């Protein structure tokens, strides 16, 4: 085993080359010359709400059958606003 | 899809134990979690599946940001085997570990146990595959059993990590997500459990034993891991094991299948289709 | 929207009838859209149909005499084949919409309805059964060539049958 | 060995009996192996490091496995017993089942439909 | 994580070194060979370079490594793979 | 319902604004990370809502936002069915999404 | 943020206090939870003992 | 302390 | 970077010498054993308990579970 | 257990879970009162109840239903309501098993010679 | 990696070879480091025991034995570092690995944005340019007449001279861009 | 490139095959040409079939990723076996063995599944029980007609 002189002298220039190149890498002082808060709340969850709200509203919310819902649930004991009806109350149980 | 949900659950299971990435046990318990939603579906419990989902989302992030946050520490080491006592050098990562492997298992009333344990109770009180039944509940022993692993060999340990240490939790773009992550794994279960509306009829009524299973085997396969991982810093050489092996191996199925198939596959597209 | 058309049951909204000393953040909420988001969006909408007021132009819904059907003319006479079959595609177009007009009423009753819909959407399920039933009975298994034609020769194999079934 | 290779899980090379032969034969022959090898890496990095090069570096090698596996298949393929019976198989066989396989299925489709007694329901768009 | 330097690669190779009882830590400079000057093993070489792996988290992959027979050589070899001095 | 609709498509709107903002040249003149962040953290909050009236009334919403195309007697339009699942799940992968997005801004800066 | 070899680093107190209080959080939940809810652990009713209920009351006819 | 890090041309 | 003076790492008082007094047994020496010592010296020396491990913030949890339960009592 | 019985001993005195009730209903009891339903069709259609939730607790399964939307935001404010419904349930479970426990202690009377 | 290997190892190599991969085994499977030491005190006293065997086919037969009990006992998932072959983030940064020769097509504006760099970038390129022919000819009067070559390069021999085919070597992507 | 630089046909002397490994850049002891079926493979040389994954990752190859250099023949199945698609490095378990191993697993699995399937897991309860005949109107009952009744008793 064990570096022979000349794998020895050519690494050793080699390290050399390799170290100097790697110091010109370095960028200079100057080097990157370039050349010449409810502000998110009202800009993104604002104006846009704002869009999407009349989108539904004027043109989803006027078609057939473009928003459906879920019937309510309806308890004993309930008025129903439209129609006022009371429902009546259950049986009475032990 | 119940005996699918049970096969893979016992199948994951067992691959987590006897692995040494903390990201590939974290993995394979996400596999075994779905394996169980999946008996649960097997089971006519949709709602209680879509339950476990969400609560599983909170732990399991967290798990995998706190191994993240260990790995970046640590110098892009993975391997548990080059951990260790991180629960001194690293206090909140450590914290919110544990918090999120107890999640995982069925500590009481974390965000893990509002699905786990009824997961659990519905899967003893219903008729189902005996078997099915039974490799779920060594598979739910089994998590414990690989959490307690990650617990052990990542922080109650000597530090096996490189000398040079430079680990800082202190950053407020690892700290504030985690402390988000735990508050979840912590009150989420409850908070949701208590307000979704009613889906299902449980069944409250079983003997204690079958009510405390969850409780009982998770902790016989928390102390059965302490006690085999104790037993590691006795002097006695470890020999290699078939069912070791098949556990470590992911059960040869990547081992053949990628090989077999694949080699098959393209023999046949390219002596056959293309040049015959 | 024509209700006779597309029929909407009427709403029966319960009662608020709150049972707690909290505050319910949800109507807070609303409050607050109604007033943020609800009103400048109704304010540019009433500017935009007053606009529109001003300018206002109508179309019509154009309207087809009935012509000539396949039937009534002779074989091989191609101007009233072209007559009685674009009169045939026109009619086969709008038995699509109303099916999918049928199709809508159904889904919608299933929604609305919700876990009643076993239930409650009876009706909207006799109708598309009965409609489908007319449909394939129609339409049904005619090529991508489908046509006044094979419409026809349809019908009348449709009809031998029946009679077939009919004397025995 | 207790270790029994296959096609897809070759031997090893530390359990090779072939790795731990010493005669000066098969020396020579890796001496001889190494000197190939160093023969064309010293082309290879006097071409790559060639400062006036100004395109890629072709490569013979990938030139002759593409015209072997492309334009040198048929120059070289002679009719046999076992090709034309491999040729003859792969080329119908698979067309003879799937003919048979869709051609039941649709004469058992049709007959239910003519007997009527298929569940035809919403079926509106074929 | 401090990036290496040559100064502290030597300190840390040779504090490696000192921690070895089959090398007196007087003795043991950065040019001092390990067979003909501290008379180790080929064996303890073998040692030596996988304590240094151990130390600096990374292989040295073995045919590198059997010709690493001075801590000087190390250093230069850890350099030269880490790209060291920029 | 108007305030349940808006916020469910309002979600998805907040959602696709950092992608249209990484098709401009503001991209290099922000800071990305944060503000997607603050885009998924203003998603969940939002989403808070719906969630919070499905939790009070139960009720659940089929939603067709655009009729894309019509293939004979079957309408294809981009439909949202906002239940239970839809609900829940959307608030819980929102605030995951948040934690991960805040620390994949350090995970990952050096990248 | 000091990088230090071979010894224990130093632990700001703003990750010890806050991951104790993660963990002491963790514990007060568990604690109040079951203080309160031990039925959820333990069993909510009396699973009944098949064997003792009467044959009169089973309507077993002799 | 900085060092000049190679990229291809995104120019065009 | 100024390294911790070598002297210090020692044996003594570590489960690296139960392995010595082992190997002496056997009549072998280890020549490494001081490459690790630092794991087990130091702020690392002690053993850590899955008890421990497990009831961190446990006391401060009771502390406050106790507090908790007096205000709803008082209340 | 109930399985070890009937996979290891005789199975032919255990419950079929299928086919149970086996015997005619009125066997031993020459007085059986029907189950009484509180809840009417209409009620539990309109409050929504799943065909699955549909059964002889509906009754207090609305009570528990509306009792949380009156409540709303508090959501531990019906703690009461859901122990009635799930001792309800219970009592119902409970039905269920003696149901089972005649079953077999017919099957082995009729163990008769 | 940046040595070339021989046509073929030795008997020492061979041995040195499975002395490290049996020890890295052996302390794969004993996760702690006491343990580890112990037990690596124990194979380095077998290894030793055989050190002394001047019949070179026992010795070949006792390499042979040892590899199929290493082949024997290995660990299934051994451990591998994270930047070696078969590691995680083995080739993680291969992708920021952008060569050399690609800052040939910056734009004119481009290369605004660094003035110095590339002034000693065109250092370099001149310096390359100079070097080769001399380099190349060193190389072909350095080729033996016998064919037996190697991948082994010589040194500058001469004074002003650079190694050898040295621009690929030097100029190669930092391991972390 | 000549016609002499590239595959030609199966070599039929030991002139041709000397010419051969000449032109393959390879010794003509290790020259070893396809069995003279007539498939189409000619003159190319046979290598053995071991995966890109076995050659030394440590090496600089002059085609890294493919782990080939400059010159060398390339294997006829070289896109099969890269080091993204088929890999046939040695393993700790023998193929065989790891067979069996798996196909015994999924054999037992599926037996036990049957067997529990058998011999299922139920609790000592009868079934549940629901009013208003069964739900019929609810789970979609004719309302016309009258189902056959179904009484619950205690
Ligand atoms: C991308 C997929 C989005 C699908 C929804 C389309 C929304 C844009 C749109 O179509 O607006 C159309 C609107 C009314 O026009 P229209 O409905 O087509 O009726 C006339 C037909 N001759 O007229 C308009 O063009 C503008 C309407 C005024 C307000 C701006 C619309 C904003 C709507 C944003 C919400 C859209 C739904 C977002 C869903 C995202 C899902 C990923
Ligand atoms: C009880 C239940 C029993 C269930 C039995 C299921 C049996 C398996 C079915 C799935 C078949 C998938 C076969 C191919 C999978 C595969 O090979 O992909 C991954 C593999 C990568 O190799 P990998 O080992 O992961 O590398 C690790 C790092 N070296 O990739 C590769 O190496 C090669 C990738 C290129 C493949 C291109 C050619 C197609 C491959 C064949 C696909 C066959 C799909 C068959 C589907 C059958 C079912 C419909």
């Amino acid at each position: 085993s064990g570096y022979t002189p000349d794998e020895k002298l050519r690494l050793q220039q080699l390290r050399e080359l390799r170290r100097r190149w790697l110091k010109d890498q370095e960028l200079s002082p100057r080097e990157p010359v370039l050349p010449p808060s409810s502000l998110f709340a009202v800009s993104h969850v604002l104006i846009p709400m704002w869009f999407v709200h009349y989108y539904v509203k004027y043109h989803m919310a006027t078609k057939p059958y473009t928003i459906v819902s879920s019937k309510p649930r309806i308890f004993p004991g309930d008025t129903i606003l439209e129609t006022g009806e009371v429902i009546p109350p259950m049986r009475d149980f032990p | 899809m119940l005996c699918l949900g049970a096969l893979t659950t016992l199948f994951t299971a067992i691959c987590a134990l006897t692995q040494n990435d903390i990201k590939k046990i974290i993995a394979f318990s996400t596999s075994s979690q779905l394996g169980l939603m999946m008996v649960t579906l097997g089971m006519n419990q949709p709602h209680l599946a879509f339950l476990h989902i969400c609560t599983h989302a909170f732990f399991k992030a967290m798990l995998f940001m706190c191994s993240g946050s260990i790995i970046h520490s640590l110098a892009d080491e993975q391997d548990i085997r080059k951990m260790g006592n991180i629960t001194k050098i690293m206090p909140f990562t450590s914290s919110c570990l544990v918090i999120g492997s107890l999640a995982l298992t069925g500590m009481p009333f974390l965000t893990g146990f509002y699905s786990k344990d009824l997961i659990i109770e519905a899967i003893n009180t219903c008729n189902t595959n005996a078997w099915a039944l039974l490799i779920t509940l060594i598979a739910t022993s089994m998590t414990a059993m690989y959490s307690m692993r990650i617990i052990y060999f990542v922080t109650m340990t000597k530090p096996r990590f490189p000398p040079l240490i430079s680990i800082n939790e202190n950053d407020p773009d690892l700290m504030n997500p985690i402390k988000r992550l735990a508050f979840g794994s912590i009150f989420a279960g409850f908070v949701i459990s208590y307000n979704i509306p009613p889906t299902s009829i449980p069944v409250l009524t079983m003997p204690w034993f079958l009510k405390t299973t969850a409780l009982i085997i998770s902790v016989l396969g928390f102390l059965i891991a302490l006690e085999l991982n104790n037993l590691t810093m006795k002097l006695s050489m470890n020999k290699a094991n078939p069912y070791s092996s098949f556990s470590t191996l992911l059960g040869f199925f990547p081992s053949i299948i990628h090989r077999i198939t694949p080699m098959k596959s393209l023999n046949l597209s390219l002596k056959t289709s293309l040049t015959l | 929207w024509d209700k006779d058309v597309y029929p909407e049951p009427p709403s029966r909204t319960p009662a608020p009838s709150p049972q707690t000393s909290l505050p319910n953040p949800i109507t807070y909420l609303t409050k607050a859209y109604d007033l943020v988001v609800d009103w400048p969006v109704t304010l540019v909408r009433e500017f935009i149909e007053r606009q529109h007021a001003k300018n206002r132009t109508y179309y019509y819904h154009r309207q087809y005499r009935r012509v000539p059907d396949i039937t009534e003319c002779k074989e091989g006479d191609v101007l009233c084949i072209y007559e009685a079959e674009m009169q045939w595609r026109r009619d086969f177009k709008v038995d699509q919409e109303i099916m999918n007009i049928i199709q809508e009423r159904l889904k919608a009753c299933q929604q609305r309805e919700g876990e009643n819909y076993q239930q409650n959407c009876a009706k909207e399920l006799e109708q598309f059964t009965k409609v489908t039933k007319a449909y394939q009975d129609r339409y049904l298994d005619l090529g991508a060539y489908y046509s006044a034609r094979k419409c026809l020769a349809k019908q009348k194999q449709r009809m031998l049958e029946e009679r077939k079934a009919a004397r025995q | 060995s207790k270790y029994k290779p296959a096609p897809l899980a070759t031997l090893p090379s530390t359990l090779d009996p072939a790795e731990y032969d010493v005669s000066p034969e098969t020396r020579r022959a890796q001496v001889e192996r190494l000197s190939i090898r160093a023969r064309l890496k010293r082309e290879y990095l006097l071409q790559y490091n060639d400062p006036k090069r100004v395109s890629h570096i072709e490569d013979p090698a990938l030139i002759r496995w593409t015209y072997a596996r492309s334009a040198n298949i048929y120059p070289n393929f002679r009719p046999t017993p076992k090709n034309s019976l491999l040729g003859a198989v792969a080329g119908f066989g698979p067309l003879i089942f799937w003919y048979y396989v869709f051609k039941t299925d649709r004469d058992r489709k049709e007959r239910l439909i003519q007997e009527g007694k298929l569940d035809r329901k919403f079926n509106i768009s074929y | 994580a401090p990036p290496l330097t040559l100064d502290g690669i030597k300190d840390r190779v040779l504090y490696v070194l000192k921690l070895y009882d089959k090398i007196d830590p007087e003795k043991l400079s950065v040019n001092s060979h390990f067979m003909k000057d501290l008379g180790l093993d080929s064996l303890d070489q073998v040692e030596i370079i996988m304590a240094m792996e151990d130390e600096f988290g990374f292989e040295i992959p073995d045919i590198d490594a059997e010709k690493l027979m001075c801590p000087q050589e190390i250093v230069d070899y850890i350099a030269d793979k880490k790209d060291v001095y920029e | 319902m108007n305030i349940f609709t808006t916020s469910i498509l309002l979600i998805f709107i907040l959602l696709l604004s950092p992608i249209l903002i990484s098709m401009s040249n503001l991209i290099k003149h922000i800071n990305f990370p944060l503000y997607t962040t603050t885009s998924i953290k203003f998603s969940f909050i939002i989403s808070l809502l719906p969630l919070l009236m499905f939790f009070h009334n139960n009720m659940e919403y089929m939603i067709t936002t655009w009729h894309w195309v019509t293939m004979n007697s079957m309408e294809l339009k981009m439909s949202f069915k906002t239940d239970f699942f839809s609900i829940l799940f959307t608030s819980v992968a929102l605030f995951v999404t948040w934690s991960i997005m805040q620390f994949s801004s350090w995970y990952m800066h050096s990248d | 943020i000091q990088p230090r070899y071979r010894e224990f680093p130093q632990l700001t107190r703003s990750q010890v206090i806050q991951g104790e209080f993660l963990s002491s959080l963790m514990w007060f939940w568990i604690l109040w939870r079951f203080w309160h809810d031990s039925d959820a652990v333990l069993g909510h009713f009396s699973y009944p003992d098949p064997s003792q209920w009467t044959d009169e009351e089973l309507g077993i006819p002799p | 302390k900085r060092l000049f890090v190679v990229k291809p041309s995104l120019y065009y | 970077m100024e390294l911790p003076d070598y002297r210090q790492w020692k044996i003594e008082g570590t489960p690296l010498e139960t392995v010595q007094k082992k190997l002496a047994a056997r009549g072998l020496r280890d020549p490494w054993a001081r490459n690790e010592a630092w794991r087990y010296m130091g702020g690392f020396a002690g053993n850590i308990t899955f008890p421990s491990v497990i009831l961190k913030g446990f006391k401060w949890g009771f502390a406050a579970f106790v507090v908790a339960l007096g205000a709803e009592y008082f209340l | 257990a109930h399985l070890t019985r009937r996979y290891l001993w005789d199975a032919s005195v255990e419950p079929d879970p299928e086919k149970i009730p086996s015997f005619p209903p009125d066997l031993g009891f020459p007085e059986r009162k029907e189950r009484v339903m509180v809840a009417t069709q209409q009620e539990m259609m309109d409050a929504q109840l799943t065909l699955q939730q549909r059964d002889y607790c509906a009754h207090y399964l609305i009570r528990l239903l509306k009792c949380k939307r009156d409540s709303f935001p508090n959501f531990l404010a019906c703690k009461h309501e859901q122990h009635d419904w799930d001792y309800c349930e219970h009592l119902d479970y409970v039905k269920r098993m003696k149901e089972f426990e005649r079953e077999r202690r017919l099957l082995q009377r009729k163990k008769r010679r | 990696a940046f040595c070339a290997p021989p046509a073929y190892l030795t008997h020492q190599q061979k041995v040195l070879r499975l002395y490290k991969r049996a020890l890295r085994h052996l302390e794969s499977w004993c996760i702690h480091r006491d343990k580890y030491r112990y037990f690596a005190c124990l194979m380095r006293a077998r290894f030793e025991e055989h050190k002394n065997e001047k019949d070179m086919m026992r010795a070949t037969q006792l390499l042979r034995e040892a590899e199929e009990e290493f082949w024997q006992n290995q660990h299934p998932q051994p451990y591998i570092f994270p930047d070696s072959p078969g590691g995680t983030s083995f080739e993680r940064y291969e992708c920021y690995k952008v060569p050399e020769w690609c800052l040939d097509y910056w734009h004119p504006s481009e290369k605004a944005m660094y003035p110095d760099y590339f002034s000693k970038r065109e250092q370099w390129k001149k310096l390359r340019m100079e070097s080769w022919d001399r380099e190349v000819k060193q190389l072909q009067e350095e080729t033996s007449p016998d064919g037996i070559m190697t991948e082994a390069l010589p040194p500058a021999r001469r004074e002003g001279d650079l190694p050898p085919l040295w621009w690929h070597i030097v100029t190669r992507p930092r391991e972390r861009p | 490139m000549t016609k002499d630089m590239l595959p030609g046909s199966y070599p039929r002397t030991p002139e041709e095959r000397a010419a051969a490994a000449k032109k393959y850049n390879m010794r003509v002891e290790d020259y070893e040409p396809y069995p003279d079926d007539g498939m189409g493979y000619g003159d190319y040389p046979m290598l053995p079939n071991r995966s890109q994954h076995e050659r030394d990752p440590w090496y600089q190859w002059d085609h890294s990723e493919l782990r080939m250099n400059w010159g060398e023949p390339i294997h006829w199945d070289l896109d099969m076996y890269i080091r993204n698609r088929v890999d046939t490095s040695p393993t700790p378990v023998s193929w065989d063995v790891m067979c069996k191993h798996l196909f015994g697993f999924v054999a037992f699995m599926v037996f036990m599944f049957w067997v529990g399937h058998v011999f299922p897991s139920y609790q000592p309860v009868g079934p549940k029980q629901y009013p208003y005949n069964n739900l019929y109107l609810e789970r979609g009952g004719d309302p016309t007609k009258e189902p056959e009744p179904v009484v619950h008793y205690d």
